[PDB]
């Protein structure tokens, strides 16, 4: 083949001129390592340097391969194998047909098997049995002293779970990897694989040589930087996440949160904390159970979801299944493990039974799953936050009966969620207004009835580069944990270390939200609201131009303390001292004279409706009720 | 950026002329960001009617067609876009 | 002439694939046509070697990936799968059919690359009739059996085998893969016996302009819509609502797409639930929803896993759920059926999908079917109680997954029972069959839209029916009856009289 000559040429020439200093001169000299053997080269620069031989190599990879075997050969020995990397186009294993053969591709999927190393002979010394005649260089078409042997491993690889296409049946691989590439890989890891599709008597399979798992643009770098300093950013990322819908916007922080999440710590002991959160939500019926599963599972690209019954114990975690061909047993992957890293949403999780959630609880906290069946032994890790959804017995939660007799689960299984909401639903007239125009709206003006902040492709990039901050621990931050804690635990759902683990996983996910590197008391006593509200209305009811009873508790709050504070006023001088306080939100004329207004109302009422303020003889002196903590 | 992309794109398929929907579908796949098809679709009107001569468009039926000419030298195109780019600012 | 205008498409887009109906071949030449029925295999090298040099003289410097290849398709000779017979062997065949099972993709050498091996000399044979002409000297060195097969140099075709409902087809090169199983195809090839079909060409507007306008006629009708209950069940008496509420399902409602507001598919069909005393018009009902409705299914009280004996490999078998989407499935019996059946049933009831992780098995499925349910009260007889519950014993999930629930009583009373002697002893055809077609006019052509004035409407709906207790189901269910009457009319527009008579037929079955 003269154009193999001239690719083998080629090939000399880029690695001998490419630059000012030549990248591949200290790979060539490694190579006389003995443990290393093959050559890794950039795509990019092979098509950079020239388009004609990068062409060649795309188009005619099985043909030239041992010819640019045998250039590296001769480079190394004027003074061996070859790796390609960086090919720009990735391909699905639904795309691989005969057409695509002795092409350089590169193909991504998911490792389910493997299989150990095995020597291959490529060249053998043949003794001939009649004449004693040695025939050397014989090459294999699929004495042991004088040839030569290669490592092999074997992988089975399945299509990704976002392209399979629904109702199809994820199809299977065999790869091929030699020298350097055995052992790269591992059973139930994703991996971009770089080779051609060889013919096996036919069969299919695919020849690998490489594996896969500051410099962002400015423009981007820049959007994060500027929506990182965002004074309303948790505010404006919760309305944004859920557009459609109304109310219940506990469920969405707790939510954001679990997507933060927090730092896993393994002790000097080797026992490791898990750094995830875990979230379930009951309620009674035509609330947004689902919903927010539904959301979380479209924005989140590593989200799986699944029904209650539908799954079995042997789904969820693995199973064990016999292997036709190898007549011995092997594991199946179960969802959990598939979930790795990610969000695992349940829906209709009471419907499941005990049989099943039991084999969930190893998974649950030591975060592992351990088979020990039909003399398979294996550890397999489950790293995985689980949302849940659920509702009461019956159907409908009875006030008639305690609020245990209300969930049927069992202890453990309540204690080990972070975050457990219970949602009630009353019949009110203006949430049943604003439910139903939402929805009317919604299904009349689809697009232009939206309003994001920010976009998803944006939360998502702020998502990923926020998740590998570590924040630490101030001391301040610590005691303020301790006397919180202190408090919450002297009050079914018992509060144990494990409730403790929770607000620190909290705490932590609060300071990576804000792209802090220190934990602040702050977020300690926001989170301390949460871990505490458990039951929640849809929404709070007016109160009397009408304001908020969340906001009316904030502002009764602020003043008991600074008056209470300042005991170790005036009116005017109070007024003055809020408006200065709040100076920082208020942005035109219009919203401070609201703001006089609304703390003129709020202190007449508490004077005269909910005596917490009482008045002593223009500008009468205030002093805080004895009795209010 | 996401021009050098398209042109290897071309170098993949072996073919002279491609849709807008499979072109858009291969390089959101390939492309560094994630971004949407109606933006790569705004993008590839941008850079035709930037940049004619280099890139054709031919609307044939109901679907709008993307021819390029592979033999183009790829830096001065982007001295091009670059001068275009200062221009614009 | 349209050919030339074809072949100067395939010249603007390179595509070398001729499409040819086959009635313009006998309308222009009916011996020509007589000779591509007998004789495919023979004409069609010819088609193409017109095609080409044609072609080729037009315009000399095509780079053409393959040579142009004629794909005669629609043969006068529809004959049904259960037709064929010996006489028609080695001859164009078009079957209508449903696709069941596709294989994977099979490689065929038609071209065998050999080299010698001693110098290397490298020639190829290609592939005739099942039988590898092998050289059996060097072209270079004329050394005797010196010739070695290289696999991966040789050329290879995809074929594959597909199961249609049944028949063997052979997809080959172009035509792999481009049908998916579960789908409707008109099929034209060539019949062989070994008996399977060689496919050449794939098939995946009904009304003439004298139909629409005997539609439009009708449909500016005020009374049509009662008429047309009328038209529903001439052997059932005295249930127009039910009648009402059967053709609201059949039309439905519209299919919204949601995905720039991250929200999941909204359910867009229509579910009925009746309960009563056996032996009432429930059999007979289902009964003939299911033969007039196209796609229908009739069932009483899933997705299942099959061993493939050939690959050892776990395929899935769909259950008559899943082979009824876009149809309407019917279920007797339906307070007799196992928990753990109805507790699926809440998935496909909502989210219209089914999902799937049972032994490594993770699946996710289309299920986009009507439920129309019959069930029969646990006392067997009408106990004087206060809720649906108390009667039937269900749980609030599935009832509150229900657009419309209807109760079937038989009256105490003389008059009514005189009324039905008399019908049975006594026991139009314009209609029905006109109403099929019309029904799949509304459901390809028309879709309504929702208005302002319906908005206040609904919105006052809601506020004023949670006073009698209400969920956003029911809200949702409220908006798809007025898209179904809207429907009804053959109006663009959602107005106030479907939402108001919507809202009375709600009020009359809770009144009920
Ligand atoms: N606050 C809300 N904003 C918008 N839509 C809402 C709201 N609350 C309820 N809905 C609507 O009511 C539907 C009910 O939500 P789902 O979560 O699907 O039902 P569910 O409460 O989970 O009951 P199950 O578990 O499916 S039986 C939603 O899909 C919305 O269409
Ligand atoms: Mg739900
Ligand atoms: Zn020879």
């Amino acid at each position: 083949d003269e154009v193999a000559e001239k690719c083998q040429k080629l090939f000399l020439d880029f690695l001998e001129e490419f630059q000012g200093e030549i990248k591949y001169l200290q790979l060539a000299e490694e190579l006389i390592r003995p443990e290393r053997n093959t050559l890794v080269v950039s795509f990019v620069d092979l098509e950079q340097f020239n388009q004609q031989l990068s062409t060649t190599i795309q188009e005619e990879f099985y043909r030239v391969y041992p010819y640019l075997c045998r250039a590296l050969k001769t480079f190394v020995k004027d003074r061996f194998y070859v790796a390609f990397q960086d090919l720009p186009t990735r391909h699905k294993i639904r795309e691989l047909t005969s057409s695509r053969i002795g092409l350089l591709t590169r193909i991504s999927g998911q490792v389910v098997r493997t299989h150990p190393v095995h020597p291959e002979l490529v060249s053998g010394t043949f003794l001939c049995l009649d004449c004693q005649t040695v025939i050397r260089d014989v090459e294999q078409q699929f004495d042991t002293n004088k040839s030569r042997f290669v490592d092999f491993q074997k992988v089975r690889i399945q299509e990704t779970q976002a392209e399979l296409p629904r109702g199809s049946i994820p199809r299977s691989l065999e790869v091929i990897l030699r020298a350097e590439a055995v052992e790269s890989a591992q059973a139930g890891d994703k991996c971009d694989f770089t080779g051609t599709l060889i013919v096996v008597p036919y069969r299919l399979v695919f020849l690998a040589c490489c594996v896969a798992p500051n410099q962002m643009t400015v423009k981007e770098w820049e959007k994060v930087f500027e929506m990182s300093q965002d004074k309303n950013l948790y505010h404006n990322l919760c309305t944004s996440l859920f557009p459609t819908i109304h109310g219940n916007d506990e469920v969405k922080r707790g939510v954001l949160l679990m997507l933060f999440g927090g730092v896993p710590k393994t002790t000097g002991e080797g026992t490791s904390l898990r750094g995830d959160i875990n979230v379930c939500i009951v309620g009674d019926p035509s609330t947004a159970k689902s919903q927010f599963l539904k959301h979380v599972e479209e924005f989140s690209p590593r989200a799986v979801y699944t029904s209650g019954k539908a799954s079995s114990a042997a789904g969820l975690t693995a199973a064990v299944v016999r292997d036709e061909e190898s007549h011995e047993f092997v594991i199946e992957a179960g969802a959990l493990m598939l979930a790795d890293n990610g969000v695992c949403c349940i829906d209709e999780f009471d419907k499941m039974d005990v049989r099943d959630q039991v084999a969930i609880h190893e998974a649950m906290e030591q975060q592992t799953i351990s088979i020990t069946k039909a003399g398979v032994k294996a550890t397999l890790n489950a790293r995985t936050s689980i949302l849940a959804a659920a509702n009461p017995i019956s159907g409908h939660y009875d006030r008639s009966k305690s609020l245990k007799q209300n969930i049927n689960l069992s202890a453990p299984i309540m204690s080990r969620f972070d975050l457990f909401f219970i949602l009630v639903d009353e019949c009110n007239e203006v949430t049943d207004y604003a439910i139903a125009r939402r929805i009317v709206d919604l299904h009349s003006r689809i697009e232009e009835s939206i309003d994001r902040v920010y976009s998803l492709d944006d939360i998502r990039r702020y998502l990923l580069f926020a998740r590998q901050f570590k924040p630490k621990i101030s001391k301040e931050s610590e005691d303020f944990i301790v006397e919180q804690y202190k408090h919450l635990r002297q009050r079914s759902w018992r509060i144990t270390v494990r409730q403790l683990e929770s607000m620190i996983r909290l705490s932590e996910a609060m300071a990576r939200m804000h792209c802090c590197d220190e934990v602040q008391p702050k977020h300690v006593k926001e989170a301390f609201r949460l871990l505490n509200k458990s039951i929640i209305r849809v929404e709070t009811p007016d109160v009397n131009l009408r304001l908020g009873f969340s906001e009316y508790c904030r502002i009764s709050n602020l003043i008991v303390l600074h008056l209470r504070k300042v005991e170790e006023l005036k009116r005017s001088e109070l007024v003055n001292w809020y408006l200065k306080e709040i100076e920082s939100e208020i942005d035109s004329e219009e919203e401070l004279i609201n703001k006089k207004r609304i703390i003129e109302k709020v202190i007449h009422r508490l004077t005269h409706y909910d005596h917490v303020l009482i008045e002593l003889t223009e500008d009468p002196y205030l002093v805080v009720n004895p009795n209010y903590l | 950026e996401l021009a050098r992309v398209l042109r290897s794109v071309f170098v993949s398929e072996r073919k002279p002329a491609l849709s807008m929907e499979v072109a858009c579908a291969r390089m959101v796949g390939s492309c560094c960001t994630i971004m949407s098809p109606g933006e790569m679709e705004k993008h590839l009107l941008l850079l035709s009617e930037l940049l004619p001569d280099w890139l054709s468009l031919h609307r044939i039926r109901t679907d709008t067609y993307v021819k390029l000419d592979k033999a183009a030298d790829l830096a001065h195109i982007t001295a091009r876009l670059a001068h275009q780019t200062r221009a614009e600012e | 002439p349209l050919y030339m205008q074809r072949l100067g498409e395939i010249n603007v887009i390179g595509e070398p694939f001729l499409n040819v109906n086959c009635e313009h071949i006998k309308s222009f030449d009916k011996n020509l046509y007589r000779q591509l029925i007998s004789y495919p295999q023979e004409v069609i090298p010819t088609f193409d070697m017109a095609v080409n040099e044609i072609f080729f003289d037009r315009y000399p410097d095509s780079i053409l990936e393959h040579q142009i290849q004629v794909r005669p398709f629609n043969a006068l000779k529809t004959k049904n799968m259960r037709n064929l017979n010996p006489e028609d062997i080695d001859q164009l065949i078009t079957i209508s059919g449903m696709v069941i099972r596709t294989s994977q993709l099979i490689p065929e050498m038609q071209e065998a690359f050999f080299q010698c091996q001693v110098c290397a000399h490298t020639t190829r044979v290609e592939m005739d009739r099942g039988r590898i002409a092998e050289p059996s000297v060097c072209g270079r060195c004329h050394t005797t059996h010196s010739m070695a097969l290289i696999h991966n140099r040789s050329l290879f075709s995809d074929k594959q085998m597909i199961k249609l409902q049944t028949v063997i087809l052979f997809a080959h090169n172009d035509l792999v893969d481009k049908v998916q199983p579960g789908d409707r195809v008109n099929v034209t090839g060539i019949y062989r016996a070994v008996t399977h079909i060689d496919v050449i060409h794939y098939r995946k507007k009904l009304f003439s302009e004298k139909r629409v306008e005997l539609l439009k006629e009708l449909s500016r009708k005020p009374d049509i819509y009662e008429r047309l209950a009328s038209a529903l069940a001439p052997s059932i008496y005295e249930h127009e609502d039910i009648k009402k509420g059967i053709l609201l399902q059949l039309f439905g409602g519209t299919r919204k797409d949601f995905s720039h507001t991250g929200r999941g598919k909204f359910r867009a069909e229509i579910n009925i639930l009746l309960c009563g005393d056996p032996g009432t018009s429930k059999s007979q009902l289902l009964q003939y929803v299911y033969n007039l409705v196209p796609r229908g299914q009739y069932t009483s009280g899933t997705a299942y896993v099959m061993k493939d004996p050939e690959t050892r490999q776990l395929v899935l078998q769909t259950g008559a759920l899943v082979l009824s989407d876009n149809g309407i499935c019917c279920i007797d019996e339906f307070d007799k059926m196992n928990e753990s059946t109805r507790s699926v049933l809440h998935e496909v009831m909502e989210q219209q999908t089914l999902s799937i992780a049972k032994a490594g098995i993770i699946c996710q499925l289309n299920a986009r079917t009507s439920v129309l349910a019959a069930a029969n009260p646990i006392e067997s007889q009408w106990n004087p109680k206060k809720t649906t519950i108390e009667n039937i014993q269900l749980p609030h999930t599935l009832l509150s997954r229900f657009d419309l629930i209807f109760l079937m009583l038989d009256p105490q009373d003389e008059a009514y029972d005189r009324r039905l002697a008399h019908h049975l002893v006594a026991l139009e055809l314009l209609d029905m069959a006109v109403l099929k077609d019309y029904i799949a006019y509304a459901h390809s052509t028309i879709m309504p839209r929702l208005s302002e004035e319906a908005s206040q409407a609904l919105i006052e709906a809601y506020v004023d029916m949670r006073k009698i207790g209400a969920y956003p189901r029911q809200l949702e269910s409220l908006i798809r009856l007025a898209e179904a009457h809207a429907k009804v009319r053959l109006s663009n527009k959602v107005e106030a009289i479907d939402v108001e008579e919507a809202k009375r037929l709600h009020r009359e079955a809770l009144k009920q």
